[PDB]
Order: C-alpha cells, then structure tokens, then sequence
C-alpha cells in the first residue's frame, strides 16, 4: 500500500485540487518545477505516495486533471504550480455541463469518461502498490457530480480491489444561487453511498459560516472557502504523506472508522481556524487545540456533533508537543463528553502526532468523525431537493437528456434510508 | 538434539522477537554477527561450517516495513535471508485477510521454509509461535499457520506466545473480533498458549519502572525478559530442567484447559541504588501478588491447578523447598480437589541478564511462575464483553463477510468462548 | 537271667532278661515334569499377549495421529472453499451491478435520441 | 548362585544406584579408579557377585546404567565414583519421559529397551552362575517407573529361571516433582506384583518424616533423603557381599520371606538412624538397637508395623557385639510383641550377625519385614489416584500416547486386590 | 567279608560326614593320606589300593559345590578319589520340591553310577548308611530321591539313616517342617533302620554339659560322630552285638514302619574329675538330658533296648548295673516285648579328636531303644506344618517345581497313621 492516483474533476475539484497540490507541495519542498529544494530527509521518505519520479530528479503528481470545458485548466495551467503537473494528464472537453448532472453522467461526460480511464490506467500501472484513488469534486455542479461519479463507478468496475476516498464539496444556497444544486448533489449521494469507501464531506455552509462569522469576512469569496479546505485537506492526508506509528493506509481507514458500509461519510474539523496569507501572532497550546477541534465552530460540515453520535474519531495532532499532554486531553475530553460516543463501540478514538506542523502554525489538530449528526446535512439537501421536486422545476433540463423521474424518486429515497440509518445508530444503545 | 523451532507471525511476533534474540545472544555471548568465541543453546542455535550459530527461527509479515528493519539492523547478519519472509500488503487488521485473502499467498512458501528448518533437526521438540491477537496477520496468518502445521507436523507440540489487547496500546478497533476469531481457530491445534496483557505489562513499567509512557521497546523487553526464563530451562544445563513435554504435562489437566498465568519476579528500576538482593523467599513470594502478573486477573478468587517455578541465577534448592512448603500452608492460595502435588520446579543457574542501555536492573536471582489458574477466564470475559458489544449491532462485520467469511464463523467462535468459559466454571467445582 | 554269651577278639555281647512278656518312580518324575513344563508354557504365551497389547498401544497411537491429521486435511480444505465460492459470489454480484448500470445508460441515451 | 546384575533406571533410579556403589564400593576397600586398597581378604572373598574382575586387577561394577535423557548419566559419569563405571555400560535416549508412565513404557522407552537388553545379555553372559538382577528405580516419574517396569517384563521373558529384585522408590506430595505421580506409580505397582520376586519399598513420605521429625532438618533435600536410602541398601545387600552362616542368595531370601506370590513388598528399617555427615558421638546397645530396629520411626516405609502383622522377618546386626544377647534380645522383642507376629508361620524371624560394621558406626542393624501393614502404602496411592482418575485429570497426557483408559481402571483394580488380600492374611487366625 | 557303602547328602549329611571319617581315621590309626603303617574289620568301610592307601567306602553329594569344596581343599582331600565327591552347579533353595524333582533329576543318574562302582569293589556288600537333615532341600528331596533309586537298584540290601532333625535355635529356613514331612513319608518305605538326630537336644548337650556358650556346627558334628561312632564300632572291629546291618532291624525294628530308635550317650565330659564307673555311665543313659532327640520315655513303652559300651568295661558290673535300673526304674516294656537288654561291650575305649570338645574317657555307653515317646517328635513337627499348610503358606514354592498340592496331603496323612501307630503300639 503505497501509490494514491489523484482526480479532480469539474470547476471546484480542479480549484480545491490544484489548492491542494500547492499546499502539500510547499510541505514536502517540491517547486513549481518539481525540483526537490527542503531540507528535512522525512519530506522525502512517503513522497512516492503522492508523487512520481521522473528523469532529472523531478517529482511529478500522480495527479489527472478533468473538465467538461477547457476555461479551468487552462486556469490550473497558468497558476503557481500549473506547470508541474504532467501535460498528458489534463484531459478536457469543450462542451462545459451547465450545471446539468444528466450531462456530465450520461451525455457530454459520457463521451468523455473512456479519454480519462486511459490516463488513470497509465498512471495505475507504474504503482508498485497502489492503494487507491482519491477524488475532489462538488456534488452541485454537473461535472464534478456528474462525471465525477460516473468516473468513480468506472474505476470501480476496473480495480474493485481498490480504496475509492472522495473530497465531495456539499452545495448551500449562501454560496451559490444556481437553483439545481439540490438535485445535483441529491444525484451525486445516491451514488456515492454506494461506490465509496470513505467520503470527506466538505460542506460550503460550513466554510461560508467560519469566514462569515468567526473570520468576520463580511463578504467570503472561494478563494477564502478554499483556504479551509486546503488546510483541512492537508491535514487528513498528513498520515499518509509523512512517517509515523500509525503505519497509515486507506484501507486501514476504512476499517476502523466505517462500521456500517454506507455510513462512510466522514465530519472533518480543524483547529486553529485562520484566514488567507495572515500571520498567526500566537500558538494554541494543547488543551486550547482539543477543545476547538471538537466544537461545531471548527466543524467543515454544518452539523451540531451534539446533536449526534461518534461512531468512531480519529485526530491528529501536528508540532512539536508533549505527547503526554495530547494524551491527557483526549481522556479528558472523552470523560467529559462521554454521552456523544456510543458505547458500543470500544476504544473509538484513536490519536496521532506528526511532529511537522503546517506552515504558517507552530501546531494545529485535524480532526475525522464519522457522527450521526451528519444526518442533520443530508436532511438540508432532501428538504431543498423536495421543495423543487414537489413542482417538477427545471426537471425538463433532466428529462431532455434521457433522464426518467423515476431516478429522481430512487435517489431521493435512498438518501432518506441514509438519514434513518443515522438514525438508528443515534438511538441504538449497550443494552 | 531436542530443537526448537520459533515462528514470529506480524508485527507484534516480529518485533518481541527481535528483543528475545537480542537477549538470547548476550546470555550466551553470541556476537550480531554470529559469532561465538554448554551446547544447550543448540536447541535454539544451529552452527555453520564457518561457526557462525544461526537462530532456528522464521519471521513472517505481510507487509515488509517491520522485518525490513531486521533485514538492515544490528543483527542482519544473524538470520539468514530465506528465514525472513515477507509480502507486499498486510492484513489491514483484519483476520479474514490475514486467513484467506493475502495469506493464502504466502502461506506455501513460509511452509517450505519451516520444513528446511525441521529437516536440520535430529530431534524436533515443536514450535514455539509469536503472534498478537488483535493484529490481521498475527490474528489471521497465525490460525492458518497453526492448522497447516497440524496437517504436517501432526500431534507435534505447539506453544503460543499471544499478546493480548489493551486499550492503552491498541492498534485497531476490530481487535476484539480477531482475538476471538483466531483463539476459535486455533484451540484445536495449540498444546499451551502464554498469554501476555499488554495492560499488564504497561502497569508493570509505569509502577515498577517509573516510565511515565511506555513504549513498545519498553513493553517488549520486559516480556522478553519472561520469555527468555520459559524458554531458559531449554537453553541451558541447570540443576533442575523443564523440556517443552514436562511443560505441558504439568501444566495442562485438559486440553482446552491450556492457558497459564506468567507471574515475574523482581521487577526492578536500573536508578534504583540502595535495594539490597532479595532472597528466594521474597521473589517467591511476589509471584503471588496481582503487581507482578503477566495478565490482570484475580487468582485469589480462583483456584490452582499447576503450579510451575522457574528459577534463575543463585539459587539452591534448599530455600526452593523452604520457600514452596510456606506456600502450601497458606490457605489464600487454593488448590482443586483433584490435584494432589501441584508444583514443578527447575533451576537455571546463570543469572538474569540485561540490556545495556535497558531499564531493568540487574539481579542476583529471579523467578517466574506459570500457574494454572481459573481466574484466567476473568480475560476471556473482558474480550467476549467486548465482542459482544460490536457484535450486537454488526459493527464492523461487513469487512470480513467481504472478505469471503460467513456471519455464522463470528456465532461459531463466540459459542466456543462461552464453552470455554464454561469450562473453566466447571474445573473449580468440587468432586 | 543272663543268655547267648557271645565272643569275639574285639569283645562280647549277652541278653539279660527281667521278665519275660505276655518304572513308576519314572512316571511320577515325567507326569511332575509335564506340569513344570505346561505351567512354564502358559506363562510365556501370558507375557505373547502382553507383547501384543504393547504392539496395539504404540499403533493406536499412530492412527489417531493420521486421524487428526486428516480431519485438519478436510476442515481446511472445507474451509478455503466455502470462503472461495463466498468470495466468487460477491465479486460477482457487484459486476452484475454494475452491468445493470450500463444496461440504464444506454437508456438513458437512446431515449434522449428519441426526445428529438 | 553367585552374580548379581545391578540395573538403575531414571533421575532417581540412577541417584540412589550411584550412591549405593559409593557405599559399598567404600565397605569393599575399591577406590574410584577400581583399584582395591584395603586391608581385610574378608573385603575380596564375595566380591564377585557385584564386581568384574578386569585387566588390571581392576574390580568394575556390574551395573547398567538407563535413562532416556542424557543429563542425568552426564552427572553420574562427574561424580565421585563416575569413572568406575563400565562406560559401554551407559545407555541413554535423548527424548526424555517428560514423567509420563505412558512415554517410558510404550514409545519412547520401547525405543530403547532393546539397546538396553543388549548390554543385560552381555554382562549375564560373563556370569558363572547368575542369581539374578536387582533394579534401582523410583515409581513416580516416566523413565523409572514405565521403562523400568518394562525392562522387567523383558528380563522375565528371557530369563524365567532368575530371580528379579528392586529397590522402588514411593512418591509422596511430601517430596513431589510432578502432579502424575499417583498415576505413574498405580500403573507401575501393576507391574510389579505381577513381575517382581522381591520389592524394598523406600517410601519418599517415610524418609522425609525421618529427616523433619528425627533428624530434625528443617527442609530436608534429595541428599539427605538419599543419605537414608544408601544405608538400607548397604544393609540389605551385607549377606550378599560378605561370607556368613547364612549362605545368603536372592532366592532362599524369596522362599523364606514370601508365603504368597503377590505379597512381596517388603518394608524395611534401619538402626541408627543418622543425619549426612554429622558424627554419632555414642555406640548403641543391643537392646537399644533391637528396640530401635522394631519401631515404627526406623520403617523406610510410611506404614505403621503396629497396624498389621509381621508375616516373616529377617533381621541382620552389623558389628562386633555379644551374638547371646543379640538373640535374647530378639527373642524378648517376639515374646513381648506376639500379637504382631503371624501365628501360622512358626519361627518367622530370621537373624544374622556380620562382624563388619558400616562406615561410621560402630554396631548397626537392619530390618527387612514382609508385614500387612503396607497396605497402608497402597491405599495412600490409591486415594491419590482416584482423586485424580475421578475428574479424568490429566489423562488425555497417557491415551495420547495409545493408552486406553481401561488400562487405568485395573491398574487401581488390581493394586485395590492387593490390599485385600493382605487384609485377609491380617485378619486370618491359628 | 561285609561291606558298607555310606552316602552323604547336602551340607548337614556332608559335613557330619567330615566329622565321622576324621573320627574313623583316629580310631583306626589312618592318617589323612590313608596310609596306616599298621585286624582286617575296617575294610568294611575301607578300600585299598596298590599303594596301600586306605580309601573310605563312601560318596559325598550336593546340589551346590562349596561344602564339597572344602573337603576337596582340607585336610582330608587326599583321602578321597574325585568321583567320590559329587556336585551340581545351585542348590535347592531349601525346597524339597527343587530337590526331589528339579535340580535333582539333573544328577541322580551321575550318583548312581559312582555308587555302582563302589558296589562293584564289594564280595559282598551289607547295605548303606546315609546322612542327610530333614530341613534341606538338597537334605530332604534328594535324599528321597536317592533312597526309591536304591530300592530298585539294591532290593535286598539294607538301607540306614542318620537324619538331622530340625530345631528353632539352629535352624535355616521356615519351610523346614513342610520338607521334614515330605522327605519322611516318601522314605519311610526304604529306610529299615533311621536314627534321628535333634538338634536342639545336641545343642542343649553342648551348652549344658560342654560349657559352649553358643554352639557351632563343628561342636554339634563331633557330638554326634561320636554317637555315629558308637552305633558303627561293632561294624568296623571284630564286634558280637550288631556285627552286620540286619541285626539292627532285628534287635531294634519290630514293625516296619517304627523303625526310629531312640540313642542317649554317656559319659559327655568337658575337657576343661576321677573316671566315672559303669553304674555310673549306665544310669546316665535313662535320663532325659542325655538323649539325642527331645521326648520322655517315662511316659511311654519301650519294644527294645540295645547298650553299646566301649572302653574298660566287663560284664559283672554291666549285669550288677543293669539288675539295680530294674530295682530303681519304672522302664515299661509293652507286654508282647520281654523286658530285656541286648548288651554289646567292644574293649577299645572311646577316640577324642585333638584340639576337640569332650574328654577322653576309661568307658562310655550309648542306648539305642525303640520307644513310643519318640512319637513326641513327629506331633511336634507335624503341628509346625498343620499351622501353615492350613493356610498354603509357601506352597506355592512347591508347585511352581512341579510338585502337586495333593502331595502335601498325602504326606501328612501317612505322618497321622504313623503317630497312630505309634499309639496302638504304645496302648
Ligand atoms: N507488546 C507488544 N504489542 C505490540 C507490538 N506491536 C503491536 N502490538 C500489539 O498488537 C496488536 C496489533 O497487532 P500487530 O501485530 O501490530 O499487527 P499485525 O500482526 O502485523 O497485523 P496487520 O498489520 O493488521 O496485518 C495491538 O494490541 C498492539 O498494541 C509490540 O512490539 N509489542
Ligand atoms: N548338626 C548339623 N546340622 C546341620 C549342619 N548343617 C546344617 N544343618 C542343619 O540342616 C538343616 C538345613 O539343611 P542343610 O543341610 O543346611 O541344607 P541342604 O540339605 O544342603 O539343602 P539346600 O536347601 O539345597 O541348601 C538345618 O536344620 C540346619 O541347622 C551341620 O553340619 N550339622
Ligand atoms: C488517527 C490519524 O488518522 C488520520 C488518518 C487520515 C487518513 C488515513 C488514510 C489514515 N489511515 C489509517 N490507517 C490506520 C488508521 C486508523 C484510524 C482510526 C482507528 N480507530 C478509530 C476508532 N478506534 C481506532 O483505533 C484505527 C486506525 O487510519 C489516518
Ligand atoms: C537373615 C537376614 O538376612 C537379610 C538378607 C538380605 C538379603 C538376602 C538376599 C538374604 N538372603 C537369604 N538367604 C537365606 C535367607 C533367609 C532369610 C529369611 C529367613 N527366614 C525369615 C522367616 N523365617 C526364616 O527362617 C530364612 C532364610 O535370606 C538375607
Ligand atoms: N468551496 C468551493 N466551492 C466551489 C468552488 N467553485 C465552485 N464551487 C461550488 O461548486 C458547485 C458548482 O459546481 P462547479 O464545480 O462550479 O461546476 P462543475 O464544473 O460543473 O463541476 C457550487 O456548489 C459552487 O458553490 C471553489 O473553488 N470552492
Ligand atoms: N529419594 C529420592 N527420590 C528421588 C530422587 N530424585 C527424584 N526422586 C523421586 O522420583 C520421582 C520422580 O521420578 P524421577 O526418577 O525423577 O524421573 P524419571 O527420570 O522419569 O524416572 C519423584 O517421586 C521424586 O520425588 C532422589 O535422588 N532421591
Ligand atoms: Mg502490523
Ligand atoms: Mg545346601
């Protein structure tokens, strides 16, 4: 289990990937060339994870880049680390989806879908171990939804044998007044559910809120949305990128956080929340990083975690710090908190260290929670699915690509069967 | 002569193996590299024309990451390449994949290695295996080991040194589930398994050895330390020996009834400087406090079956005698009805030795006491409680079934678990 | 009354009266050899048999080795098949899936053609 | 009836065979090498009937030495007197019993048992007129008490016509090394009093007791114990190894002492008793010797006399002492203790008077009783056995190795008749 | 001319044996070489050869070789031809059943040959003289053995026994009394004449009237040579009163079956006192402390009575010392029996050996008399083996040698009658 090959599909996958790429390629050393230019020998070690080597010491991402129109890659091109990705990669089309899943999954996406399983086949090949794909998209475009899980059930087919892990940006009215993104995105979960393995719901509620009210951004654009996302992305992925005792793998994820197969839909958190290209003045000591990370401020999903259940958490801590004190804590927090675990589940914390912290911060903690609250964002996307769906509006956009409204209703149903799910385990008890 | 065989499965058997042989070499002066400027140390040893002694051993993972560090450590020359086996991904904490899906492909080649290991001995003992029960392969890869043993070595002796889960340590969340799955599987085919509390040997260093937060070096060359007095009384010519037959036979009534309680005594700080040597009655004494157990259990509320001391370093068998006629007529140490003259005794007369750079401190003698207890079914209860607590809900369950396994094997091991704690109701009942 | 004085070189004997008055040994040894012989006999075919017990002991055990190796041959070989055709039958129900979905897509499609 | 061929099986059989030829290889005047250093012809007349005679003038002991582990015959080949020994004369296994009866008697001592019978079939061929064999073993442990017993059974098929006597050591809790011991020792007296002449009885809980009570050890070693066991034997063995009125052979001993097939276990007793080393600073008194050779605290056996019945006697007195008291004294103890004497066995108290003291001591004496009584040995075993056998404890250890539990079931059947029948001769009447 | 072959049989019969011929050499001048410089009475136990030496008429046999060892090693080694001394290779463990049947067998036919060719030197040969103790198995089995042989072999010849009777103070084994039954009633129809020998009335004489604290076997044999001696000087020298082996069975034997005389000797002297007289000595011989066997003829009836002096002894004072016992004594004679003495008087006093116990005496006497009290020795031995037999005590022993439990029964029934008859004979 080492190679990871990288999707992003769709105008909000390629902003946050390319975000990304950026990120991660700051903390291992890798310039905009993909010359090696750090340090430390430990940003080396896992880089194979992320990265190829290629002729001239040069370190390429294991990355495919896809759009139904060329107008964001050729963004991703000129941007700061545009030209480190592989040129072979970057397939696109000319069409654009309109914001239509139906176009993206069964129409313009479909048409280009077998031009992207060539590159994903190529770059599978060269791994010597591949563990899997990993995938950033919103769920309330038509590409990245659409095409984005018509590419994941395909990958699926080919390499069953996989891990499939999604960064699935969930749509909010906040953010975005394009009135289909409740279908989309509704479309979108009933395929997930079904052909991940572990989903990262980022929600764009979620990170309009924090710049909004705790940043006090009076108006947010993406680029600040994005900046919680690429902290949070690069906080999740830390474990596999750098060496540790937990000797982290996708599989091994899925494992221990998943207890019920399409209850895999995870509530990521961070602490400390900061804004764009601004110098932190302080350090958060321990108890200060593992009270926030566990608030509903610091949540990327807008669930109230006390309003739920923890199946299972999984948090990881990054720069110089006693470790004994990060112990200390989470068995404090634990002890205080112990109504928001279920019982039974034993031992369904678990904690990591990583001694590099991210840079602009002396330490942060990421933080993975499969809840039951994240019910309480799936109930939001039904409710706003039904409004629309209850006057079949804007339905002939669907129906004129060969869509029936039966999709509609069994997407819809099978999104209300995960919600009482959640449910379920929310009310379950020891005896 | 009278050889035998150690099998290292996982990480957990791989690295208490790296300590015992560490250990083993600087008790019989065996240089990293072989070298070796009694011949009891031959049932361990095999020598080369070149003199070089070879462990008779088999280290098994996988995944390579554990045995790799073996591969290029202090002690690489001391193993043959073929004695170390690996394979490309682990079990990902799952038995299923350590029984079937990854270790079916190993399972032949770790065999073949083993039978050129048998085919050196003119008098094979049996096997001693190293595994946890809570790993995917030391949990998985151990039971299908354990049964394809049976086929080729028949009614052979095995002996099991299991490392059992502890909260404190744990790796995964499924670890109760593999415990059970593996301690089902393998009952049939193990004559006496040593069962080592990873909880027990955390409090041991924490109190004993003021380490604030033990680590796996820690823990292991604490266990180490035991294995190396079970194991003694075969590496050297002492006063008193104990071969692995006369273990069993005074060790085990029944069959299923095969699971000693290790008792270590003393347990030293190497800072500590004014602690005079303690006698052969004080060590003695101490193998029957809770303190000093290998497993947390309350055998003051149970009753003795076997009673086994094994003593190293200056010891005469005058003070043994004195020390075990004490012991009989204390009435807090109750004996079943049934079992008439409870005690074996061996003597080894080289002293414990230590690391350097360890934490124990050296002493002029030690003992260890393997006791046949009921109160070792108080761990069984602790295990299936935790079973049942995810197996109520099927937590976790769909990995294994996806792995080809039946939800009735999870029923068929738990039913096993009752049985024999069932049995172990029904051996203290009086006649 | 003193009578019969009689004498010779070495010396001389009288009476003196107070008052007058008023094959098959061979049979015997053979038929005590026969039951020597016969008890000897009996005793020596006594320990034939304790030598034959001894011979089904150590052979026991030897089939009740072979019996527990080939009930582990079996088990085993039950077990690793189960989990094949398990293994088989979920694999292959997931293709059956997936078949399904691109049986919908083409649907989909073909439909879309019609709407036009 | 002249050689003797000495056999020592086991960790014990072995101990207490190796003490016995340091013994007797002192009261002979032969050093460690074999040379004979002495001063009385009286050492030499009956040397022959535990030694060869070698080139050299060298005087070899007549032993053969088992086990199926090596460890022990390397302890025995470093001790004091290791070297006299008949190197050829050593065989040993590699396995080991692991004190399983089952192991010793059926696996892996039937491996050896022939390489054993060899070495018998050599040394009874040097003999001019052999007597017999004498076995030092105990019945406790794997290798003694099953290949031992074994070995008897061989030995009897080929030699029917020879007297087969042991020294069988008893296990007691007291002195324990394994929890099988009451199964190794029910299955092994099976053996015996179906194949076995004559049988001393050293019973481990008997010489124990002497050690804590009389001897006043504390924590009594093997050592000690061994101490105790290396003087009966010496005692026992006196007739046999130096010219006396009795002319002194294995079977008119069995004759004289045995009314009974079965009834063959003897217990028997030492005067004084003394502790390893420390020096008696006073000689005992005839009578003193003679009260002291009758009582219960001298018995080897853990078995109160006072309980049974004497059926036979043989009594031997070593030292320079009045042979006219020494028969009033005997004669005092029969008058005065008659109801513990056998009516229907007219004169069943035999004595002998050697002019030869032991190492030490200046008069000594020793007791060989054929009493009823030890049914209070067997029925110790007994009670251990079925307490055990009940819960089929431990078991799955013999039928492993082919055993049946049938077997069990008349082992504790048999030995249980033995005790009857020597309650029937306890109770019978003039 | 008359010859006497004397056969001795295991170690009492052997070494008594030893005892006898060292007394017979004394007494007729023969030196341990068997030259004697020197009357022709002694050839009757004596052959000679072409180089005059004087070799005893006699076999020595047992079923081990170290008694036999002794006499082929001592002083009288030369006295002896090789032949004469017979040995096996292991005795018979004191078992009758070894003996007679087992180890026995191995050598009868051997025995038998040496004693022809002793019977071949005879012109005309009276019977044979054997010695041998009930309690032995070599002593008990072979001699039976031996004595049925000689009947088929030797039909009209006499056969007479010199039998050690067992005692508790000297004994050697438990199963003595089952021997001593068994030996008794397979001779009883082969013997003509038994003179039985207690040991416990030898070993009271010894300490009583010798001063030996503890008596040996030495002591014990040259007693009783002594009394052996005096029952064959009227065979050996030219005699008048039981000059040949039949005139023993006429003078003493008036029934077949009561053919076991009673013998008291006297004067038995300390060496460590004025001659006593022939009153003297012959009023010794009716006291209970100079018998050779342990009974009390006062309360029995005598059927025969024979005195044998030796030494300065003439016929008034016998007859003068015979008419006071008559005036003295109640000595009841049955009433088919005169009351009578048959006295035999031999002029050659009495032969001491050297470095020996007893005092050499002017006249001796020894009593030979056929009395019912003797029957006190057979209920004594055959309570013994009642006691045991009654619960097959060592039995076993027997039967493992091939012997059959009815033997036993057998025997004892025959030792019943014979007590019987004692009575009818006595009443
Ligand atoms: N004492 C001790 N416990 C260990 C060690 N390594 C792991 N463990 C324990 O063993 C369990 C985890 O099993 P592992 O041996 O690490 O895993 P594995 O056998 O390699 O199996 P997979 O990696 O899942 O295929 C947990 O209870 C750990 O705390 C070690 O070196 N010593
Ligand atoms: N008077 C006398 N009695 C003896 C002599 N030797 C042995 N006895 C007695 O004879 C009886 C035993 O018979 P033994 O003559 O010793 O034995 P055995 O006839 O050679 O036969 P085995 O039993 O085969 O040795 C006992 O009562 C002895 O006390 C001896 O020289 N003189
Ligand atoms: C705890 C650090 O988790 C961050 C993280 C992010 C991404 C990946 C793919 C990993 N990988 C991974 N390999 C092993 C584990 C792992 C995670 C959680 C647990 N769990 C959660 C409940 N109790 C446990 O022991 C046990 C193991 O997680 C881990
Ligand atoms: C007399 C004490 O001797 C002890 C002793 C030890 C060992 C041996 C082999 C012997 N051997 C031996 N040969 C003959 C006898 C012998 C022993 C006992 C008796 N007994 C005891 C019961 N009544 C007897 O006359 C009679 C004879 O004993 C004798
Ligand atoms: N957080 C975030 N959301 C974005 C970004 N760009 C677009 N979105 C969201 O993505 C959804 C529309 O999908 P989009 O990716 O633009 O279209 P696609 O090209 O058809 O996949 C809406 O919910 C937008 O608010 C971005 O850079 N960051
Ligand atoms: N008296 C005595 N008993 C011993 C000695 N060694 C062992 N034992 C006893 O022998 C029994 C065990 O048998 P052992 O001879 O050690 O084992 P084996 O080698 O399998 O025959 C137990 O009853 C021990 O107490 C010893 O030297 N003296
Ligand atoms: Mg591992
Ligand atoms: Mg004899």
């Amino acid at each position: 289990m080492r190679e990871i090959v990288h999707i992003q599909a769709g105008q909000c996958g390629n902003q946050i990937g390319a975000k990304f790429w950026e990120v991660i390629s700051d903390e291992h050393g890798i310039d905009p060339t993909g010359s090696y230019h750090g340090d430390s020998d430990l940003q080396l070690e896992r880089i194979n994870v992320y990265y190829n080597e290629a002729t001239g010491n040069k370190y390429v991402p294991r990355a495919i880049l896809v759009d139904l129109e060329p107008g964001t890659m050729d963004s991703v091109r000129s941007g700061p680390f545009g030209q480190i990705f592989r040129p072979d990669n970057f397939v696109f089309g000319q069409s654009g989806a309109g914001n239509n899943w139906a176009k993206g999954h069964y129409t313009e996406g479909a048409e280009l879908v077998d031009s992207v399983l060539d590159v994903v086949r190529k770059e599978s090949e060269s791994c010597d171990c591949l563990q899997g794909f990993q995938l950033t998209h919103s769920l309330g475009g038509g590409t990245g939804s659409g095409m984005g899980t018509l590419l994941i059930s395909k990958i699926r087919e080919e390499y069953p044998d996989r891990i499939m892990n999604t960064f699935s940006v969930m749509p909010s009215p906040k953010v975005s007044d394009t009135v289909v993104e409740p279908y989309n995105a509704t479309l979108s979960v009933h395929q997930l559910v079904e052909n991940t393995d572990e989903t990262y719901c980022i929600d764009n509620e979620a990170l309009y809120d924090i710049c909004f009210r705790t940043l006090k951004l009076t108006t947010p654009t993406y680029g600040d949305l994005n900046h919680l996302v690429s902290a949070t992305m690069s906080g999740v992925t830390t474990c596999l990128r750098f060496p540790g005792q937990l000797n982290a793998d996708l599989r091994k994820l899925a494992v221990n956080m998943v207890p019920f197969p399409r209850l895999h839909f995870f509530m990521p958190g961070f602490a400390p929340l900061t804004s764009r290209g601004s110098q932190q003045y302080r350090a958060l000591t321990v108890p200060e990083l593992t009270q926030q990370m566990f608030d509903s401020k610091n949540m990327m999903a807008a669930c109230d975690p006390r309003h739920g259940r923890y199946l299972t958490v999984a948090a990881i801590f990054r720069g110089r710090m006693s470790m004994k004190e990060v112990d200390e804590q989470m068995l404090n927090v634990q002890n205080k908190n112990s109504s928001y675990f279920v019982e039974w589940i034993p031992n369904n914390v678990k904690t990591a260290v990583c001694d590099i912290p991210p840079r602009g911060l002396k330490m942060s903690a990421t933080f993975i929670g499969n809840s039951t609250a994240i019910q309480e964002l799936f109930k939001r996307i039904s409710e706003q699915f039904t409004a629309m769906f209850r006057r079949k509006a804007f339905l002939h956009w669907y129906t004129g690509e060969g869509m029936d409204e039966m999709e509609f209703t069994e997407a819809e149903s099978n999104m209300n069967d995960l919600v009482s799910e959640y449910q379920q385990y929310q009310d379950a008890t020891a005896d | 002569m009278r050889e035998c065989i150690s099998i290292h499965v996982g990480q957990a058997g791989v690295q208490i193996g790296n300590a015992c042989w560490e250990l083993y070499c600087l008790e019989h002066g065996i240089q990293p590299d072989g070298q070796m400027p009694d011949d009891s140390f031959n049932t361990f040893f095999s020598e080369t024309g070149a003199g070089k002694h070879v462990p008779r051993a088999v280290f098994v993972d996988l995944e390579p990451t554990v045995i790799d560090e073996v591969r290029t450590g202090t002690y690489r020359q001391l193993f043959h390449p073929e004695q170390l086996i690996t394979g490309k991904e682990d079990a990902a904490n799952n038995y299923a994949r350590g029984h079937y899906t990854i270790g079916k492909e190993i399972i032949d080649l770790v065999l073949d290695r083993i039978r050129k290991l048998a085919d050196q001995c003119t008098g094979l003992q049996g096997f001693l295996v190293f595994h946890s029960f809570g790993g995917g392969t030391g949990s998985g890869f151990t039971s299908l080991l354990m049964e394809r043993l049976s086929v080729d070595y028949g009614k052979k002796s095995k002996l099991e040194f299991s490392i059992y889960p502890a909260p404190q340590v744990s790796t995964a969340v499924v670890e109760p589930y593999n415990s059970i799955l593996t301690t089902h599987t393998t009952l049939e085919h193990s004559d006496c398994a040593f069962m080592v509390d990873n909880e027990a040997i955390y409090d041991i260093c924490r109190r004993n050895l003021d380490i604030e937060r033990p680590t796996y070096t820690n823990l292991n060359r604490l266990i180490s330390q035991i294995v190396s007095s079970i194991t003694a009384s075969l590496r050297f010519d002492g006063a008193l020996n104990v071969d692995l037959t006369e273990f069993q036979t005074n060790l085990v009534p029944y069959p299923r009834i095969h699971f000693p309680l290790a008792t270590y005594a003393p347990v030293i700080s190497a800072e500590k400087a004014y602690h005079e040597q303690l006698s052969v009655a004080e060590i003695t004494n101490a193998c029957f406090e809770p303190a000093n157990q290998m497993v947390k259990c309350d055998p003051r509320h149970g009753k003795y079956m076997a009673c086994c001391l094994l003593y190293r370093g200056d010891v005469v068998p005058k003070d043994v005698n004195a020390a075990i006629a004490t012991i009989k007529t204390k009435r807090s140490i109750q004996f079943v009805d049934w079992c008439p003259t409870g005690f074996k005794v061996g003597i080894n007369y080289q002293p414990p030795t230590v690391v350097p750079g360890g934490d124990l401190a050296k002493v002029q003698r030690a003992v260890c006491m393997l006791s046949n207890t009921t109160a070792i079914a108080e761990a069984w209860a602790r295990l299936d409680h935790k079973f049942d607590l995810m197996y109520a809900k099927r937590a976790f369950v769909h990995w294994y079934v996806g792995e080809g396994m039946e939800e009735g094997e999870f029923s068929e091991a738990r039913e096993d678990m009752a049985a024999l704690e069932k049995d172990y109701e029904e051996v203290g009942v009086d006649s | 009354e003193v009578i019969e004085l009689n004498k010779a070189t070495s010396g001389q004997s009288w009476e003196v009266i107070l008052k007058p008055p008023s094959e098959e040994i061979q049979k015997k040894l053979e038929a005590a050899e026969e039951r020597r012989k016969y008890q000897e006999a009996e005793l020596l075919k006594h320990l034939a048999e304790k030598r034959e017990h001894e011979r089904e002991v150590i052979q026991k055990a030897i089939e009740e080795n072979n019996n527990f190796i080939k009930m582990a041959k079996e088990k085993l070989a039950q077990k690793m098949e189960s989990n094949k055709e398990n293994r088989e039958a979920h694999l292959a129900a997931m293709l059956e899936r997936l078949q399904e979905k691109d049986k919908h897509a083409e649907e989909v499609r073909k439909n879309k053609e019609l709407k036009e």
